[PDB]
């Protein structure tokens, strides 16, 4: 009856180990307050993206495009530097990702009318990795796992470069105390 | 330039008004001592003006004679910021604050006790509504073309003619 | 930057330096 | 009838021993009007913040990290103002204190005791006997530290001297 | 031999004053009645278990090669590039600023990668019952029906003794400034 | 947390209290941060 993250409390209702990473780990009590579909779904969201975006925080230090524009080894400075037709491109181009893939399904009241809907499942499977039913489980729960830890390192690779003006690697190879 | 007027980088009126303003806060600083607290603020304060109006004068903003910006908003692309895109996000803003608020009350009609929804708000069902409004001016006009926003004008009440 | 993880002595001063150093104080 | 400790006051009504260290010791009559599970995690919690205190004070003089400046611990408080060390403690105590908010809930829920926070990671109590002399041990420690913290801190805020050099002399 | 009850097994504590817990099962080599901390009844068994064998193998072959090395004994032409002296410490460095200590951990974490990963996940799964230190190797054949134990108790308390000879080893000589022996 | 609590913090002058000082400090922040907005800089 009560949590096995958090033990001095209670277990929270509608958390019942079916979901992937499920160790009744809310304090808080959102899913109590609002649907675990969209809690979800925003989590594997939110976690997807800074999957991306760490890889992209550790790769674009190393790994260029040619030209000046793309020059820049810190990514906050890569944010500015980078020629503003093309942001707004990925910003236009993630927009239609978004309406096409929810299927104009995409706010809190009509994403998850269809039934068939399952939270963080878009139908993407482009080279049909996910063909092995014993595999689903595990796999579901290091997609998760690395979406967790990729958030909290994006958070801490943004405020870090904020602290250090120094891009991840070279600040861990040219570290300075505050 | 347009209606006659004078770009404010250029205008002496203006100048004139930002060293009127940044004297008239010197002869503030003149009384403080340096280092003392509301010489810094004074200091501060003069920082900004200088600021502000360096901003102004590098921005196209016309100034009159008077010496202060003169909007332009005819629909010339050369000022559409002044008023045009100022506009457009007013409207995305309140258009998404009127339709989160139709739905609540849409919402709110199929309750148990209605009026307890409105004089006591069902805060997630909130929330939910004022999250779907990124989107209002699609679902706004399919609402309206699947005849679910007009209702006719047999169905709402009237006094006599 | 052409140097290593651990014990440098020039213009590489890791974290696991720093680490150190503030050990070694 | 009569408190246990203080034999001519009479034994608060709701002081009837569920509570372990408890001998009826309330002559305000604050258990009368309050939650006296609320008073029992204040209690608590204020003791375990002076026990900490109490062997910080005693180590933090005997030894001192490299990484950082000696000076006496009221100077550190206001050092580390400063520095920024005390206000990464104050958030990590605070981040900690808002699932305390949570466990004080829970405690007004009864679905939980007003100092179990489920926190025995070497398994030092066994058995059921050995936790009660266990919490009676933790009452009456975070009692004494709460008397000891303040003890260290006025005397060296008098005598400008640590506790472990006013031992040597007077 | 296994000596179930007189060196391993349920009622055997070699501690007396920190009494053996009920959660001990006496299944697994080394089951001497000590868990002070009660860590067995949370634990997974087979994973602590397999962690004490690969700590203990790797002490082993850490005091091998730390004594090994202080004393004197070297490859042939291998004093050159890593120093003629017998300090440790230098020796790690000095192997790794010339790349050895690297090929080293690129090899050990290829295999631990490799097979090491896939052997834990599956005797923590279930989908082999292979037990924890178990990856098959007998080149030289010593342990067939003696295998129960008087081979793997003594190589955890092997393992377990080597782990503290290490550490001591390490700190002694970071105190004194020599070499053992 | 208790439910009749909830239920009064959510009336509607608390709410309108909550949300209108957090749209106001939305805009202060802002114009702290962003002052003397004239024009939308194109
Ligand atoms: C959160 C994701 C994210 C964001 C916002 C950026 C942003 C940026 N990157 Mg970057 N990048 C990322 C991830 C990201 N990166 C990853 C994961 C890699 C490794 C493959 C790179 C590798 C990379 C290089 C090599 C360079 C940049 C550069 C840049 C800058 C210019 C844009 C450009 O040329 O992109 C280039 C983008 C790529 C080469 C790969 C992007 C692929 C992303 C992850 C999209 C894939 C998912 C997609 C949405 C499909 C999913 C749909 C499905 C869910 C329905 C810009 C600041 C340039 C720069 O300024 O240098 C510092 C540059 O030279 N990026
Ligand atoms: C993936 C997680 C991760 C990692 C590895 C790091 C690593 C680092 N961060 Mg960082 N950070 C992170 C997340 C992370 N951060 C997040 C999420 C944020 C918020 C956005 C920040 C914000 C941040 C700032 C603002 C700064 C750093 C800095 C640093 C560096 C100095 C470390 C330090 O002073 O810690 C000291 C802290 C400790 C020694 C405490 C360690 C406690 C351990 C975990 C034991 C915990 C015990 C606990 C009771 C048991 C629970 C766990 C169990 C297991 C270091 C490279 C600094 C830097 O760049 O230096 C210039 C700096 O200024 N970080
Ligand atoms: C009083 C009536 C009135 C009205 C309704 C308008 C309306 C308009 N004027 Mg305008 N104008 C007026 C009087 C008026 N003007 C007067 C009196 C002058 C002389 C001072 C001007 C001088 C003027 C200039 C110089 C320009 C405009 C432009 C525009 C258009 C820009 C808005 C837009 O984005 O549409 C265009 C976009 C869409 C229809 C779709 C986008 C989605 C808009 C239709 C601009 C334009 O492009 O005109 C055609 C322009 O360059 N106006
Ligand atoms: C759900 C919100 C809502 C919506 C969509 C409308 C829609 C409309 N109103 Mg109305 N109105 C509302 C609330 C709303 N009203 C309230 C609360 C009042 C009392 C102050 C009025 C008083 C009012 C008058 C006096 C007039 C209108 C008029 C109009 C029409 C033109 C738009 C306009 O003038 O807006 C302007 C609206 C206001 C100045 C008042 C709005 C007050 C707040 C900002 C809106 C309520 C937000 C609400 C708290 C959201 C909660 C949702 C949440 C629980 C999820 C249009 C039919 C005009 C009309 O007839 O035009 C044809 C008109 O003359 N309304
Ligand atoms: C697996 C461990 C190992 C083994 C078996 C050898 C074996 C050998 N090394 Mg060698 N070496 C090793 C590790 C090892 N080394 C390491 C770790 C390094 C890095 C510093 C070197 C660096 C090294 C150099 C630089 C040289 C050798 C040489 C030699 C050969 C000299 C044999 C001889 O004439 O007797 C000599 C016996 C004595 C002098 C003792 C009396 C021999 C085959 C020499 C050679 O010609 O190789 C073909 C040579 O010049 N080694
Ligand atoms: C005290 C030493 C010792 C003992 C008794 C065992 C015992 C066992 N191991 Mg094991 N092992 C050890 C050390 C030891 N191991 C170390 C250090 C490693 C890391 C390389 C391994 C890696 C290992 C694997 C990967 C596997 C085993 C397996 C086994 C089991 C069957 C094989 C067997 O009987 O080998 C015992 C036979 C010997 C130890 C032969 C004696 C050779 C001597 C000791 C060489 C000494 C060299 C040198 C003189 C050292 C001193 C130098 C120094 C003073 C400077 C058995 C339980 C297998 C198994 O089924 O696990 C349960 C298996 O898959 N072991
Ligand atoms: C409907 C009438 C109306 C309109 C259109 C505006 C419009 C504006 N006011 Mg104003 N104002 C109004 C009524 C109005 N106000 C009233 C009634 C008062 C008295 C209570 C004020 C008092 C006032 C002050 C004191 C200030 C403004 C500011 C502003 C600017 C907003 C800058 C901003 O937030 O950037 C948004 C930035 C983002 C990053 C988003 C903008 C030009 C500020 C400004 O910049 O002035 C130019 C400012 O300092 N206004
Ligand atoms: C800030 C700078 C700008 C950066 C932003 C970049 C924008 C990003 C690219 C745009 C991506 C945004 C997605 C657009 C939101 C659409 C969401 C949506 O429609 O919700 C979906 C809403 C849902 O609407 C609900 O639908 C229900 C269905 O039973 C009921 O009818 C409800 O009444 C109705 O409200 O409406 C739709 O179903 C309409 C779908 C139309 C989508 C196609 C759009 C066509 C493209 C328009 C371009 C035309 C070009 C101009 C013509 C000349
Ligand atoms: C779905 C599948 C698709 C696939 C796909 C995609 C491309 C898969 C890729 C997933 C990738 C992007 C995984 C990214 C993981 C990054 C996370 C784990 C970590 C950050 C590390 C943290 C801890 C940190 C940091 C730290 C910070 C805080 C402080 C620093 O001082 C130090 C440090 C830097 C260490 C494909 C296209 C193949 C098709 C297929 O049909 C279906
Ligand atoms: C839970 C969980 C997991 C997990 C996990 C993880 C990794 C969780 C969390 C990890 C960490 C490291 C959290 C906190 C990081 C640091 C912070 C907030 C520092 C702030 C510092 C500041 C503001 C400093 C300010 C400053 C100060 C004071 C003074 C100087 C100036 C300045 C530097 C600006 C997984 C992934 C294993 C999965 C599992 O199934 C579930
Ligand atoms: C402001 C400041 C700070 C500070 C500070 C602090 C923390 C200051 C002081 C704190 C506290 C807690 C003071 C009092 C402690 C305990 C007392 C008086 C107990 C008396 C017990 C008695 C009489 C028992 C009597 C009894 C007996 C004998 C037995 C029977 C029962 C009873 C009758 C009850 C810093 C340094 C932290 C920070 C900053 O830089 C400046």
């Amino acid at each position: 009856a009560k949590s096995k993250a958090v033990p001095f409390l209670s277990q929270p209702e509608a958390l019942d180990g079916s979901m992937a990473g499920d160790v009744g780990f809310d304090p808080f009590g959102f899913s109590s307050n609002f649907d675990l579909k969209w809690l979800r779904e925003a989590e594997l969201k939110h976690g997807r993206i800074c999957m991306l975006a760490a890889t992209g925080c550790l790769v674009q230090e190393v790994v260029h495009l040619p030209g000046e524009a793309f020059s820049q080894k810190m990514a906050l400075n890569a944010w500015a530097a980078a020629p503003r037709g093309g942001m707004i491109s990925i910003l236009v181009a993630i927009g239609l990702i978004e309406l096409i893939s929810n299927r104009f399904a995409l706010t809190a009241t009509d994403m998850f009318a269809n039934p068939n809907r399952v939270p963080g499942d878009l139908g993407f499977d482009p080279l049909s990795l996910g063909g092995n039913g014993a595999n689903r489980a595990r796999m579901e729960l290091a997609e998760i796992t690395h979406g967790r830890a990729a958030m909290m390192g994006f958070s801490g690779m943004v405020h870090q470069m904020l602290v250090s003006k120094q891009a991840p690697i070279e600040q861990l190879m040219h570290f300075k105390a505050v | 330039d347009v209606a006659g007027l004078t770009p404010c980088g250029e205008s002496k009126e203006f100048a004139r008004r930002l060293d009127g303003s940044v004297k008239k806060l010197q002869t503030r600083l003149k009384k403080y001592e340096a280092g003392t607290p509301p010489a810094l603020a004074l200091q501060k304060q003069i920082d900004k003006t200088k600021n502000r109006f360096d901003r102004y004068g590098k921005a196209g903003l016309l100034c009159g004679t008077d010496g202060l910006p003169h909007l332009i908003a005819d629909g010339r692309w050369s000022h559409s910021g002044e008023f045009v895109i100022p506009g457009l996000f007013f409207l995305y803003v309140a258009g998404w604050i009127g339709w989160v608020g139709r739905s609540y009350v849409l919402f709110a009609r199929t309750a148990d006790k209605p009026t307890e929804k409105e004089i006591i708000i069902d805060v997630p069902v909130a929330l939910s509504f004022v999250s779907t409004g990124f989107i209002w001016p699609f679902s706004a006009f399919k609402e309206f073309t699947s005849g679910n926003l007009i209702v006719p004008a047999d169905e709402i009440t009237v006094s006599p003619r | 930057d052409g140097c290593g993880a651990y014990a440098n002595s020039g213009s590489c001063h890791t974290f696991l330096d720093e680490i150190g150093d503030a050990l070694k104080a | 009838d009569f408190s246990a400790a203080v034999p001519f006051l009479k034994r608060p009504t709701n002081l009837d021993g569920q509570y372990i260290g408890d001998v009826g010791f309330d002559p305000l009559g604050f258990s009368d009007v309050f939650d006296l599970r609320v008073l029992r995690e204040a209690e608590l919690k204020h003791g375990r913040f002076a026990m900490l205190a109490t062997l910080g004070f005693i180590v933090q003089e005997l030894y001192t990290f490299p990484f950082f400046p000696k000076m006496a611990p009221v100077d550190a408080h206001d050092y580390f103002v400063k520095q920024g060390g005390g206000s990464q403690i104050i958030f990590w105590i605070s981040f900690v204190e808002l699932f305390g908010v949570v466990a004080l809930f829970e405690t007004l829920q009864g679905k939980r005791e007003p100092g179990d926070f489920a926190f025995d990671p070497l398994g030092l109590a066994k058995d059921e006997a050995t936790l009660e002399r266990y919490r009676l041990a933790e009452v009456k420690h975070a009692r004494l530290a709460m008397i000891a913290i303040g003890g260290f801190i006025h005397q060296y805020w008098v005598t400008k001297q640590t506790v472990l050099e006013q031992l040597g002399n007077f | 031999l296994y000596k179930d009850g007189k060196m391993q097994g349920k009622g055997v504590n070699i501690i007396p004053v920190f009494a053996r817990p009920d959660s001990l099962d006496g299944t697994i080599p080394g089951d001497q009645g000590f868990d002070p901390f009660g860590f067995s009844s949370w634990v997974n068994m087979k994973f602590v278990s397999e962690a004490e064998i690969k700590h203990g193998r790797l002490a082993m072959l850490a005091f091998a090669g730390i004594m090994v090395e202080s004393i004197g004994i070297s490859f042939p032409g291998a004093t050159s590039i890593l120093g003629d002296s017998k300090d440790i410490f230098e020796i790690h460095n000095k192997a790794v600023e010339s790349g050895a200590m690297g090929q080293i951990l690129l090899w050990v974490g290829f295999i631990e990668a490799c097979v090491g990963v896939p052997a834990m996940n599956e005797m923590l799964s279930g989908e082999t019952s292979r037990m924890p230190g178990d990856f098959g190797f007998d080149p030289l054949g010593l342990g067939k029906g003696d295998k129960l134990a008087r081979k793997q108790l003594v190589e955890v308390t092997n393992g377990r003794l080597a782990m503290l000879a290490v550490s001591g080893i390490v700190h002694h000589t970071i105190i004194t400034g020599k070499g053992p022996l | 947390m208790d439910s009749n609590f909830l239920k009064y913090l959510s009336t509607a002058p608390v709410l309108f209290t909550v949300w209108l000082s957090f749209t106001a400090s939305f805009i202060i922040e802002a114009n702290r941060f962003f002052p003397d907005m004239l024009y939308f800089p194109m």
